[PDB]
């Protein structure tokens, strides 16, 4: 739905210090140096300008919801743990901003969830109407059509599409023209492009509906 | 006040226990759920305690080599005794002080060797003076049963989230330097909040004022906190109901 | 995690397996049911994977008596079972005290048939919640069981994917009083919130109940009826 | 991810089962491919037949299986489950006779198929039986009809069908085949019952490597084509 | 299999494998100077490393079946 | 990673153990209490 | 002779030609995914692309990369740029992209996204989005059961196809190249090895010709007799149905 | 043995080497004539020796608290419920008889 | 009161006099309360096209978002479809006034 | 471990299955009976009270069993319709028997011998349901019981369930009372027990249930008494507050 997008346009207009971190690279083995790495992002943060700390998933460890009585469960656990001790822990104030995103988010810490530590909840929808026309405005603006082929024909239709389909759509016509040696989209070929990614109901072994 | 007992009266007047004829108490832990001043009051005691205070936050201490990853342990509180009073704190100890799993490849041992000198620093063959340590974290039925022995930790304080007469007297601290105009009531705001945490009174604070920010305003009526209080609190909103009624 | 079974509990909560058997009933396709003041509708979504599949073999809307139908949302397959054993159960009311078998009595021992597999543990449980409708003694009726063995009554609801969409789309839309014809046209309009591209006659297949029994729609009339009524 | 249901059958975590989607890539191991196609008023089976011996017989080849006088069917998947299958077809078929006292129709027999096997999901302890059958037979004001039936326990009846290994390339070409009104006038169900096998297989089979069975609304009899008559539809289509 | 770190340790081998790898590529396979390896287990070994003009054929040693059981002996 | 030179001494006394130039006279006594998590290569006769 | 051209008009056609690429607009065309056995296909073929200027080649062996943070990936990203920044559209050769030093199984043991920690970022920052000068990728290999759902956008596996292992007469292709140099009378009937071949990979054919030249040592043929290609088939393609594992696919 | 010949077990007291517990840990402080030490003892019968130093330094700790130099029952009152508060509910309910 | 529908229209009325006052600011805040309560409502089945052309309005009012405000023209021209034309037929002279001043005549 | 199943003992005493049945109930609804001379009475909590119901039968937490008594339900509802179908076919086959209805106490140890009989048998589960008992007899009159999962019970006077509302015992002995037990002292307590457990405030009517059973005549009617007279019984507690006040 344009999430990573949207990071990316505040790194342009803004005058801070962009840090952008993967949610993956201290999962890892090597017990110490998971909790190490998030010490090593803000030593480096607060040591620096105004800056903005933009983990990009935590739809992985973000959730506590037991106590581990298991073994490589507790260091999976303390890592949120380190999280919290440097996020709201002491003061710490100046300047530093952090940035998360994910999927549902019923699932994770509710110690997280607090407002003075995560003040700010949005959510995203998909693609509703006249968001589609928009989006298909501005891919199809930087974007040599040049038909009288409309594209609203396919603004009012259901099956939903998400965000970065739109990109797909728009750029394999483009393919689908000049690989026929077309130095313009006749949009003959828009509905091939159209029907091609639209096709994600895979297999589903026509069982349990 | 009973953090006054425990940290500011053995300092100041050692020669009372001495007179009455006991032992000077030295463990404090702190418990309860989210956001209910844990914190606040570590750094209120740092402020005024003229003494010497050691921050160590509680996931430090395994670094990534074994035995070097719990020496400093003891290289921690023998600095200490260099500044010979002092207070050290603890962040959030639901890491390495959890519980003595078993062998195998399973638990861990690295974590209980770290811990071990937690538990022996203060409690070895050498008694330490004029040390002071607190702990604060929550989930207190999960932290080992050999340091919540009272040996070990004298002073176990709750923080319950606050009465209908202590969110008023939180609400007035935050909407200090917030600027309301007239016709306001905060008793009946804090009414609307049926068991906050405390912390979230600041988010209320904070997203009553954000509306006026949006409209060019400085000026906060009663109708910008009524909307924040349905902003800040939410749900977990178990959909399908299926669930609740297998579970009547 | 513990569960792996169904015939010991969790250290902490419930059976878990029971809640898996749950989350078939959510990938299920889409359906739903409305109470109105004179009738109960019922409509469900029903896709062929291919242009070549036959749409009027297989009937998703299945008359049980002369006055009950019923509808589900889970899979095909298991849903014929407990159909076949419903068909058979009524029977035996009627052998015994000649009379038309109540919707509140089924569902009492429908509900016991699905009770009964989540026993032994040498079996699974359904996959499959449904949806019972009736016009008995005047005043109808609109039931859901579940693969635990609860049920309830309802007035309207939606099952199957998306369903927390149409549930706030119908709490949203359903009020105390519309009549049927009126109830069809609020059934139609929250099978489009959640359906696929095109909606032609047969794509969806919907059943009603009059007072004067328990009826299955023809495409003819169902042509006629989503012909532009919005 | 998997793990938690991978040996016997319960439920995943939220998703499906999985011993028995295993079943349906049981199917594989034959390395073969049927196809049905009812056009209009017939209908018409075509199945490839692999001798790899030339000590191997000829007669004890063929999938096509008489199931009664009016029905027929052929089988896919491995080949002793295949035949058990078919023994409770022969069997359930001869007791509507006797209960009932008239012919079954070919749409209430994979219902009493697709039953046995919905028993072998639900109860364990037995292997669900991985084959795959196709049916075809004339009813009375309903003309006639192509059936599958599933090892899950899934049936549909539909009209152009394929089955075996190559399903989703078969298929494929009888979607943009079966869009266009053209008639179906025997040859012309068969012409393209040969041709779609014959480019999806990369074949084009020579005349003794194939079955035809045939059932149409003149003759309700089921009936395997001579090897003669295949030669005759194969020089008709390549004129 | 080479892995990375900061105490030195493995980080002369790899200096000493390379050199092993640099030589056996050095010279072109004119049969004279062929050279034997033996291991007892394989996964430990460097196989794309291996792979198309190193060490290359596999001379594998089975157990003894029956007779080979009773001609040893 | 880990053990490694352990492994290096431990495979070093295998091959003055046995291999080329076999030692002659010298006997070799060993004894442990758990012999059930010991090397293969140790376990072969020839060497003990 | 397929698969010579279809890769080739898709990768020469938007190097050669950037301007279309603004007579509509897309810059993103990056490149095929060449899959199915390792045979000779991945090396050989990769020289039919090299025809025409092609050359570049260099190797991305998929593992020096690798290291797990990619402060330092993302500097060995721009560090082989370093001679690709030398040329017009250099072609970065790159084998193996799906294989790890052991095996790769879904997310359990370390079997994980440390491909896709760096494969990610390489589709982000090497070309397409970041970019110099429309260099060409040519994604290729044989093992991959974890991928990206997000890989197959227009602008990383663009177009796919597979290769396959018989044909049953370009063996008598691959026949005739490794019967080539090696000394013979012009005695042999390749027909009768191939119908009596049953080798199945193009790489194994390869190893049957060199069999044929040890029974060749045997005996003391200076030239090939014909029946040392029929004993060679016994030798090799026996010892091929001799070992286990074998279950492998690409995806 | 060879290592270790000697294993000795340290179990939680008893109702009547207790009280030399509470003797030691009294020794030294202003006891009022109102006590029973008995009181704690045999109406509670679970508790270390760890336990009881912190009753004594509690107890101690009221008198301060609301201005007093002895120690009366009702200081060991508040001091046994305030220390003992560290240990859980309780294990099964009345299934045993 | 209980009763919602009455809301949308009372809230949507004074956004525009205070528009037609010229006060923008006081306008805008009485839209914004105007999408909040029409959120909850069985049928805005000709309101909405209603509420989504004065979207456009105060949009057009900042001249600043000359994008965006045309799709809400369009989308109150496309519930004016023929079930209310004297609206509809105004409809066309917004959103082509703010396809002129996008530079894209 | 030893989460096996229910027909192997813990290396001690500590049947864990039994245990772990007998905590679920705590995670349920709330049921209730109190004191009462001449009188008996049951109250009840309606869960999950969205507005797309449309409670067919009127009750549902109370199932009138013989002619004399009715229970309430506490646990796994697939388990609740099971043993109520079988605790009505228990009562007429004594009374097909003997002519005489079940005195009130053999009817429970017959459900309680099933109960148990789940505990030694097979690799199943223990009915993971605790439940109450009303009636009258004629050999004692007006009865209490009190179901387990384990297949233990016991007689009472004022009871309630656990960890929902397990601080409503510490209100009905600090509320006691004794001789003065009329039905409209009863009803009274019992809004007062119901307002502090059920946390939601002001106790709306449809979130309740109140249940009698009383002697007229030698008939023993059964009250489920409706929803227009739980409101003045709601409003008469709402006004002894602003009564009770009047000392402040
Ligand atoms: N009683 C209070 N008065 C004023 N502010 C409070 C109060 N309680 C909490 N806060 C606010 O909560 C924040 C501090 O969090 P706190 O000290 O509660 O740590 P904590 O939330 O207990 O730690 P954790 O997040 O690990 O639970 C500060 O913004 C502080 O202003
Ligand atoms: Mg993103
Ligand atoms: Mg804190």
């Amino acid at each position: 739905c344009g999430k990573t997008m949207l990071a990316k346009a505040v790194a342009h207009h803004t005058t801070a210090a962009f840090i952008r971190v993967v949610g993956s690279e201290f999962v890892q083995k090597y017990l110490g140096e998971g909790p190490r790495m998030v010490r090593d992002v803000f030593r480096l943060a607060k040591e620096n300008a105004p800056a903005i700390i933009f983990i990009d998933e935590i739809d992985a460890i973000a959730t506590k919801r037991f106590d581990a009585q298991t073994g490589a469960d507790r260091e999976v656990q303390r890592i949120l743990l380190e999280l919290l001790n440097q996020m709201d822990g002491f003061d710490q104030n100046v300047n530093v901003k952090v940035i998360m995103a994910t999927n549902r988010a019923d699932t994770l810490d509710p110690a997280l969830l607090r407002p003075g530590r995560l003040d700010r909840k949005i959510e995203f929808p998909l693609p509703d109407r006249r968001q589609k026309r928009l989006i298909f405005s501005t891919i199809t603006s930087k974007m040599n059509l040049s038909e009288e082929v409309d594209l609203e024909d396919y603004v009012a239709r259901p099956d939903k599409i998400s965000g970065a389909d739109i990109n797909s759509i728009c750029q394999e016509s483009g393919m689908l023209a000049v690989r026929e040696n077309r130095y313009i989209v006749l949009a003959k070929d828009f509905e091939k492009a159209y029907k091609t990614v639209i096709k994600k109901d895979e297999q589903e072994h026509e069982f349990y509906k | 006040k009973e953090i006054k007992e425990v940290i500011e009266l053995p300092v100041k007047h050692p020669e009372l226990f001495e007179a009455l004829g006991i032992a000077q108490p030295k463990g404090v832990l702190l418990y309860g759920p989210p956001g209910t001043g844990k914190t606040l009051l570590a750094r209120a005691v740092a402020h005024h305690t003229d003494c010497t205070f050691i921050r160590v936050s509680g996931s430090e201490l395994v670094q990534k080599f074994i035995g070097e990853g719990a020496r400093m342990v003891r290289e921690l509180f023998v600095m200490a005794r260099e500044h010979a009073p002092s207070i050290i704190f603890m962040d959030e100890i639901d890491s390495i002080g959890s519980s003595r799993l078993e062998g195998g490849s399973g638990g861990d041992s690295e974590v209980q060797r770290t811990m071990l000198e937690l538990l022996n620093q203060l409690d070895g063959f050498e008694a330490t003076k004029n040390i002071k340590v607190i702990m604060a974290t929550n989930r207190i039925d999960i932290l080992d049963s050999a340091l919540l022995r009272p040996g070990r930790i004298d002073r176990k304080i709750e923080f319950p989230p606050p009465n209908e007469e202590a969110r008023l007297d939180i609400l007035k601290i935050h909407s200090r330097k917030m600027n309301l105009t007239r016709g306001i009531n905060l008793r009946k705001i804090a009414e609307l909040m049926p068991g906050a945490s405390g912390a979230e009174v600041k988010g209320v604070c904070t997203e009553a004022g954000m509306y006026a920010l949006r409209e060019r305003r400085v000026h906060v009526t009663q109708e910008d906190f009524e909307m924040a209080v349905a902003k800040v609190m939410q749900k977990d909103s178990e959909k399908n109901m299926s669930i609740k009624k297998l579970w009547k | 995690g513990y569960s792996f079974s169904l015939t010991t509990f969790s250290p902490s909560g419930k059976l878990v397996q029971i809640e898996y058997a749950l989350a078939a009933v959510a990938g299920g396709a889409p359906s739903v049911g409305i109470k109105a003041a004179n009738g109960v509708v019922l409509a469900t979504e029903k896709k062929q994977k291919s242009i070549l599949y036959d749409e009027r073999s297989v009937h998703k809307v299945e008359p049980i008596t002369k006055h009950i139908g019923l509808v589900y949302s889970g899979m095909g397959p298991d849903y014929r079972v407990l159909v076949h054993r419903a068909r058979k159960l009524a029977q035996q009311y009627y052998l015994v005290y000649q009379e038309p078998i109540p919707t509140a009595q089924l569902v009492q021992r429908v509900a016991s048939v699905m009770q009964e597999y989540t026993q032994s543990g040498g079996v699974r449980p359904f996959g499959v919640s449904l949806l019972i409708c009736g016009w008995n003694e005047g005043r109808p009726y609109l039931f859901q069981s579940d693969p635990s063995g609860a049920y309830f009554a309802w007035k309207a609801t939606a099952m199957g994917k998306n369903y927390v969409n149409g549930k706030t789309f119908l709490e949203k839309r359903y009020n105390e009083d519309l009549e049927l014809e009126d109830a069809i046209h609020t059934a139609i309009l929250t099978l489009k919130e959640s359906f696929e591209g095109q909606m032609t006659e047969d794509n969806i297949e919907v059943g009603i109940c009059n007072e004067a029994g328990f009826r299955r729609l023809t495409p003819t009339e169902v042509k006629d009826y989503l012909a532009a009524i919005a | 991810s998997a793990g938690f249901d991978r040996h016997i059958t319960i439920f995943s975590p939220e998703g499906r089962l999985y011993q028995v989607e295993y079943a349906f890539k049981a199917i594989n191991q034959g390395g073969l491919t049927s196809v049905a196609v009812r056009g209009k008023d017939c209908a018409v089976i075509v199945t490839q037949k692999k001798v790899p011996d030339k000590l191997l017989d000829s007669s004890t080849v063929t999938h096509l299986f008489k199931i009664t006088e009016n029905i027929g069917c052929v089988m896919t998947g491995m080949t002793a489950d295949s035949r058990s299958q078919v023994q409770r077809a022969r069997y359930e078929a001869a007791n509507w006779k006797y209960k009932y006292g008239y012919e079954i129709p070919v749409d209430m027999l994979c219902k009493r198929i697709a039953d046995i096997s919905q028993v072998y999901t639900q109860n364990a302890e037995m292997r669900p039986l991985g084959c795959c059958m196709i049916l075809i037979g004339i009813d009375e004001e309903q003309g006639p009809q192509v059936y599958k039936c599933d090892p899950a326990g899934y049936y549909c009846g539909f009209k152009a069908t394929a089955a075996g290994v190559k399903q989703t390339e078969s298929t494929s070409f009888l979607e943009k085949k079966v869009k266009k009104k053209f008639d179906w006038t025997f040859e012309q169900t068969v012409e393209t019952a040969i041709t779609c096998l014959s480019t999806v297989l990369s074949i084009d089979f020579k005349p003794s490597e194939i079955e035809v069975g045939v059932v149409t609304v003149e003759n309700p009899k089921f009936r395997i084509l001579t090897e003669a008559e295949i030669d005759a539809h194969l020089v008709a289509l390549a004129e | 299999k080479r892995f990375d770190s900061e105490k030195a340790g493995d980080r002369e081998v790899q200096r000493t494998m390379l050199e092993l790898l640099n030589q056996l590529d050095g010279f072109q396979p004119n049969t004279q100077v062929k050279v034997i390896a033996a291991t007892n287990r394989v996964d430990i070994l460097d196989p794309a490393l291996l792979r198309s003009g190193r060490l290359d054929r596999k001379i594998e040693f089975p157990m003894p079946n029956e007779e080979a059981r009773a001609r040893i002996m | 990673g880990g053990d490694n030179e352990v492994q290096r001494t431990m495979l070093e006394l295998i091959n003055q153990l046995d291999g080329f130039d076999p030692r002659g006279n010298i006997k070799v006594l060993m004894a442990t209490n758990r012999p059930d998590t010991l090397d293969p290569a140790l376990m072969r006769p020839g060497r003990l | 002779s397929e698969q010579i051209r279809e890769l080739r008009e898709v990768i020469e056609l938007p190097l050669t030609n950037p301007e279309l690429f603004q007579r509509v607009g897309i810059i993103p065309p990056k490149g095929c995914l060449l899959y199915g056995p390792p045979g000779t296909g991945k090396t050989l073929l990769a020289r039919a692309v090299a025809s025409q200027l092609d050359c570049n080649f260099l190797k991305v062996v998929s593992s020096s990369i690798v290291d797990k943070y990619i402060g330092e990936s993302a500097r060995l990203i721009r560090e082989m740029f370093n001679y690709a920044r030398d040329h017009q559209p250099c072609i970065i050769f790159m084998d193996e992209i799906d294989a790890i030093g052991g095996r790769r199984f879904s997310e359990g043991t370390s079997a994980d996204r440390e491909i896709q920690r760096t494969l990610m970022e390489l589709l982000n920052q090497m070309d397409g989005f970041d970019t110099l000068h429309r260099v060409k990728m040519i994604m290729a290999t044989n093992r991959p059961d974890t991928l990206d759902p997000a890989l197959l956008r227009p602008g990383r596996l663009d177009r796919k196809i597979h290769i396959d292992l018989p044909n049953e007469q370009a063996r008598l292709d691959i026949l005739k190249i490794h019967a080539g140099p090696i000394t013979k009378h012009g005695e042999i009937d390749y027909e009768a090895i191939v119908k009596l071949s049953d080798g199945f990979n193009g790489a194994d054919l390869r190893n049957v010709c060199t069999e044929a030249g040890m029974f060749a040592i045997r005996a003391d043929h200076d030239f090939v007799v014909q029946e040392d290609f029929m004993k060679a088939v016994r030798k090799v393609a026996d010892s091929k149905k001799l070992e286990s594992k074998l279950d492998y696919k690409p995806v | 043995p060879g290592r270790i010949d000697r294993k000795i077990e340290f179990p939680l007291p008893d109702e009547k080497t207790k009280k030399r517990i509470f003797q030691i840990h009294t020794s030294r402080m202003t006891l009022a004539d109102d006590v029973t030490l008995d009181d704690l003892i045999m109406a509670k019968d679970d508790l270390s020796g760890a336990d009881i130093k912190a009753i004594c330094t509690e107890a101690g700790l009221m008198a301060l608290r609301e201005r007093r130099m002895k120690v009366t029952n009702e200081d060991f009152k508040k001091s046994k419920e305030n220390v003992l508060y560290k240990k859980q509910e309780g294990t099964p309910e009345g299934l045993y008889l | 009161m209980d009763d919602k529908a009455l809301l949308v229209e009372v809230q949507l009325l004074e956004s525009k006099t205070y528009h037609a006052l010229s006060n923008l600011p006081k306008a805008r805040a009485a839209l914004t309360s105007a999408r909040t309560t029409a959120n909850a409502i069985y049928c805005p089945p000709k309101l909405q096209a209603t509420l989504d052309m004065q979207s456009g309005i105060i949009h057009a009012a900042e001249e600043k978002d000359w994008k965006t405000a045309y799709s809400y023209f369009y989308e109150a021209f496309e519930g004016y479809d023929s079930i209310d034309s004297p609206k509809a037929i105004t409809s066309l002279k917004y959103m082509l006034l703010c396809k002129i001043m996008l530079n894209t005549p | 471990r030893y989460d096996s199943r229910t027909t192997i003992f813990s290396p001690e005493g500590r049947l864990y299955q039994v245990e772990y049945a007998m905590e679920a109930i705590g995670h349920a609804g709330t049921c209730l009976g109190i004191l009462a001379n001449d009188g008996v009475l049951l109250a009840a909590e309606r869960r999950n009270i969205h507005k797309l119901l449309d409670e067919v039968f009127f009750s549902e937490k109370i199932y009138k069993l013989n002619e004399d008594m009715a229970c309430s339900v506490a646990g796994i509802t697939s388990d609740a319709n099971v043993l109520t179908n079988e605790l009505r076919l228990i009562a007429q086959r004594y009374l097909l028997q003997y002519q005489e209805p079940i005195p009130c106490e053999q009817l429970v140890t017959a459900l309680c011998d099933i109960k148990q009989a789940y505990t030694q048998f097979g690799g199943k589960r223990p009915f993971g349901v605790s439940l109450l008992y009303i009636g009258w007899d004629k050999h004692y009159g007006f009865q209490l019981y009190q179901s387990d999962p384990s297949g233990n019970y016991g007689g009472w006077k004022a009871t309630c369930i656990g960890n929902n509302s397990a601080a409503a015992v510490s209100m009905l002995k600090q509320d006691y009372k004794e001789g003065e037990m009329t039905l409209k002292s009863a009803l009274a307590l019992a809004i007062k027990v119901l307002n502090k457990t059920m946390d939601v405030s002001k106790l709306s009517a449809e979130k309740v249930e109140i249940a009698t059973l009383t002697r007229e005549n030698g008939k023993t009617v059964i009250r489920v008494l409706k929803q227009k007279e739980v409101e003045q019984l709601i409003k008469k507690h709402e006004e002894e507050e602003a009564k009770a006040e009047r000392e402040k």
